[PDB]
């Protein structure tokens, strides 16, 4: 789930 | 024997010793132009242009590509580039004399398929083919695997959808007996591309889902696998949102829910609602599918993803009915139907070609005056490969002949950035990539609108998004760059139509990348440090440029994955501009893909990257692909 | 629901409630006659006859036969007895009610695959189809392979012929590529047959002969081996003779030595021979191939071996071309071709309801007139069957058509030879052998003289060593045995031909004369204890007129395999009726099979058992069926 | 090689 670090 | 005509004499007269039979290796009809014009084609070559190789691309070359007679070799580099040229002109002298020079000059080259075969005798010119199930029955799918069959015969990459194949425990008439399903029948495709790759296209919402998805697993429990094909989904708007509001997800199988994959978008919507509304499948939680995807590529890098609504709702061939899979390579987006099979025209040009250091010292520019000029060159080669071309089943021969879609791509992206001293992620890196991409997008559609007017529009032009004027940027809904006139062109299109239905769309380049010199088509460098062991030629340059490429850098970067970031030695801008693609956001990536797509009829191959995986770096990374519009969220994922 | 009519309503009514398709378990058809005969077709059964089967024998119907609905059992035993009289029989109704009542006493009975399906809306009542690998081409095999997908879709074995298909390393046209062989495209069909049993036949001068034969072999390296397929080998006299000999042996590949599979005897020799001299194969030592065929077949049973030139020399169809292959149970020896796969109508007649125990106290004959009149009316029935039979593909119906061939057999004959106090080794047990097949012979071939008067002759009777007065064992020149009064019937059969090109066959009998309570065919009792545990009931009831039938026996008898050689206090009569296969000699069961051979049109299955089997006694046994010029020379080697 | 022994 969702971690913007990418 | 070192002289093109006589290279073909000793091709085209070749026998079999070890059995007796004559073994052509060229054409009757490339033999005779050959003969008949031997001096202008054999005083054209230039042979000083095969020292423009680097070791290992011209290796490549005679290793595999080079036409060979009792395992020795035949072919020069040269003949080899004549004889394409050849092949893809026939009677047509000036314009293979133009195709020689450009490729020889190193400005664009064809794919492998080409490349071998182009000018012998059953000249399979072409890259791939997207196949369609011929239907849920005994009969239909051994007619489709018998299709393959043939089609896997002449080597060349199958893209394969089977979103209407019953799932395990379906109803079958006359007998007691119950489906066994997809990976059964899976296994069976398998054992025939063992027996003379494939990619597998499925939506989401078939019921053998969770078993189709992990195809590629290691722990594998003997009979429920099945390897060298590759999983692709076909996904849907509607999961990515039932994934994101976590909610419900229903598995049907197509007898019990049918036509799902014969729409998209709203009309799927509604028909998708309305069979879980009726109680036709069993309903999971999205996530529960959501979560076995994501664990299915950070083992494997499988399974592809590729967005069914944006593919469609933005293909220029949504006039011939709904497009149910990508190919191998998750680039081309081309109908299919059981007697229509897609086939992929392929080509690229080289980037770095058309970097120019003008009247100065360290200026480079970059002239789209000939990348515009090249662009239309490859545009009328991959129409003349359609013609040409010798198809290995009819379904090809038919599609091709229908709609003429064509396949242009490019390579040296990140050695343009790196000559040009652009960061990946730099802002003019940003903007050179949306120019490089306007400018062959508009050659390849004034060239294909030229041959409209010389031999007519494709026969399936008639109301079609180009024949209203609206170009693949419209269906974007985004201005144009403006680098071109697009009124121009737009208007030229809606009168005299344009030759090709589709002409863009970047792949994997891999063994004509590697002969020309140049990296991975689009996608930034994987190392500095390619395996023997050699270092990247500009990184290179500039080491030796400091007289720091003491013995502290040639071992420690082997050492390091090929980085540079945390060297003590080295200028930050060095750092910026040699950045590994681990090392770069796959933000930056994506939006750069973004950027690009608006000005590719098709699709693009998306590799992505990412460093300490977790199940929600993923899915960012997937949702922020779906949501800026792309039709490919990704090829392969690699990790670690 | 306990009355024939409401069964076949129920039957004929069923809907599928977990789907809400109607599912018809009878054919409108025989619905339709049930409907307008039901008075009839209703007081005719005689439900006494249920408990006339075995407890083991009535739970084979239940537990496979009787047609089920919810998975409850929806049929009576005669309920299907008589829905396959009139599957068989439709609107004659005098007919079926006559099939009905010799079933249900016993007489005879139907392969079950009518058993099954008579009656029923697809009815595929036959056993079996051998099929022609159609071209050694991509096509051609991957055309095969979808027939044999479509055939082996409705169950029934395959008997395949691939003698035409080239070896590994030959060559192909267009390509670099060299063949991989036999071994692959095998496993293509293995992988099939698992999706959806298979007998492979080879003749032994093919390349890949060392792999094919160790299809079953137990130490399976990965990628060579293919299971639940059965090799057979189509052996040549030429091959045998150079065994013998101690002499060479070429293997070919179809492609350089062409024709070798359609010729057979001295034609074969030459043109065999030619090649050798012409050095397109590879020679070895006979032998080498010899030792690796026994070498197989101890530790597997297998390949199977069939005598190709006794085959093609005496077969009524050796008119039509050659015969390339039998069956998967070695039976049956029928015409196959690319556009024609034969087809197996299969009955069996029971032995033993034959015996009478007339006017006196121990006297037993053997109704050799109610047998004569019985194999009539099965030779009748398989004639309906053709004409009724749902064909699963087109090349069986064309084949079934034009050449009617039919494949009578027996069961019960170890129960026969025993309940006449006969042993299977006694020169009496040698007479009834000889004369049940005389007869029953003669009966199938006046009867199908009879229907070739009303119905003309097969269209390919003109020709044939019938039509020429030539009949089976005037083909093995021999005199028959002369119970019956052959220069009548073959008078009549040069007069108005036969409507049957073949008529026997006796095959194996598993399942069909389980639920009789009968034997394995013609094969004598492998044990006198099978298994629960029950005892040979005709031993079984000595042993308790004896009294001995103490528990020095039951126990002893299973610890001892069901011999009762050497126990000790046993009279020898009964030592000498009750002996087990192992303790038979196969000379005894060659000799036996030798004699009613003459009397047999196609072949039969010839299971073979050995004791402490070397090398040296498989290869006496081999040559001594040779010799003997059977057709099949062995079915399954079961040893140790 | 021939046993005829069986």
């Amino acid at each position: 789930n969702f971690d913007d670090d990418f | 024997t070192k002289q093109f005509s006589k290279v073909v004499e000793d091709l085209y007269r070749y026998v079999n010793a070890a059995t007796g039979k004559p073994a052509p290796m060229i054409s009757d009809d490339v033999y005779n132009i050959v003969m008949e014009n031997k001096d202008k084609l054999n005083s054209a070559i230039v042979y000083d242009r095969d020292f423009q190789y680097s070791y290992f691309g011209f290796k490549t070359l005679e290793r595999s590509y080079l036409l060979r007679i009792n395992g020795q070799v035949a072919e020069r580099p040269q003949h080899l580039i004549m004889r394409v040229a050849l092949g893809i002109h026939g009677r047509d002298i000036e314009a293979a004399l133009e195709t020689y020079n450009l490729m020889s000059l190193k400005y664009f080259t064809h794919a492998s398929p080409t490349l071998f075969n182009a000018g012998t005798p059953k000249p399979q010119m072409s890259s791939c083919f997207l196949v369609a199930m011929k239907e849920d029955s005994i009969e239909g799918i051994y007619d489709t695997l018998k299709e393959c069959a043939l089609i896997s015969k002449t080597a060349g990459g199958i893209g394969l959808h089977i979103h209407n194949i019953r799932s395990t425990g379906s109803y079958i008439a006359g007998t007691n007996g119950t489906s066994n399903g997809l990976i059964p029948m899976i296994r069976v495709f398998n054992n025939t591309a063992r027996y003379v790759a494939f990619a597998l296209y499925l939506e989401p919402w078939h019921a053998d889902i969770f078993d189709f998805i992990d195809i590629r697993k290691n722990h594998g429990k003997e009979e429920i696998r099945a390897r060298d094909l590759f999983p692709a989904l076909w996904i849907p708007d509607l999961f990515m949102k039932r994934v994101e509001e976590n909610g419900t997800w229903t598995l049907f199988s197509p007898t019990s829910a049918p036509g799902l994959s014969d729409c998209y978008g709203d009309e799927f919507e509604a028909l998708y609602t309305r069979y879980e509304k009726e109680g036709r499948g069993k309903t999971i939680k999205a996530q529960k599918l959501w979560y076995s995807i994501l664990e299915a590529q950070t083992e494997t890098g499988t399974p592809f993803v590729v967005y069914k609504d944006a593919c469609n709702r933005k293909s220029n061939q949504k006039n011939l009915g709904v497009i149910k899979s990508s190919n191998l390579c998750c680039e081309i987006v081309e109908y299919s139907a059981p007697d229509e099979t897609a086939v992929c025209n392929l080509a690229s040009v080289a980037l770095p070609a058309f970097i120019e250091t003008s009247e100065d010292g360290k200026t480079s520019t970059y002239n789209f005056k000939k990348l515009h000029e090249i662009a239309k060159v490859v545009t009328r080669n991959l129409n003349r490969v359609i013609d040409r071309n010798y198809y290995p089943v009819e379904e090809a021969r038919k599609s091709n002949m229908r709609h003429r879609p064509i396949a242009l791509g490019v390579q040296g992206l990140a050695d343009t950035f790196m000559l040009l001293r652009l960061p990946f992620d730099s802002e003019e890196a940003r903007l050179l990539n949306i120019q490089i991409f306007e400018t062959i997008y508009h050659a390849s559609m004034e060239a294909s609108c030229e041959l409209a007017q010389k031999d007519g529009p494709y026969e399936t032009f008639q109301g079609s998004p180009a024949s209203q004027g609206i170009l693949q940027f419209d269906m974007w809904d985004q201005k144009p760059y403006g680098m071109w006139d697009w009124d121009t062109l737009r208007k030229d299109i809606m009168k005299h139509g344009v030759r090709n239905s589709l002409t863009m769309a970047p792949m994997p380049t891999a063994s004509t990348s590697q002969i020309l010199g140049y990296n991975e088509c689009f996608e930034p460098v994987t190392s500095n440090m390619y395996s023997f062991q050699v270092v990247n030629p500009y990184l290179l340059r500039d080491l030796v440029d400091l007289g720091i490429w003491d013995e502290g850098m040639k071992q420690y970067l082997i050492t390091q994955n090929g980085s540079i970031q945390g060297l003590p030695n080295v200028p930050q801008e060095l750092k910026d501009l040699y950045k590994t693609v681990w090392e770069i956001s796959q933000k930056t990536i994506i939006n750069m893909a973004a950027d690009r797509s608006v000005y590719i009829d098709q699709s693009h191959s998306l590799n992505l990257f990412l460093r300490a995986p977790t199940m929600g770096k993923l899915t960012s990374m997937h949702f922020y692909g779906w949501k800026k519009g792309l039709k490919t969220g990704m090829y392969y994922l690699r990790t670690q």
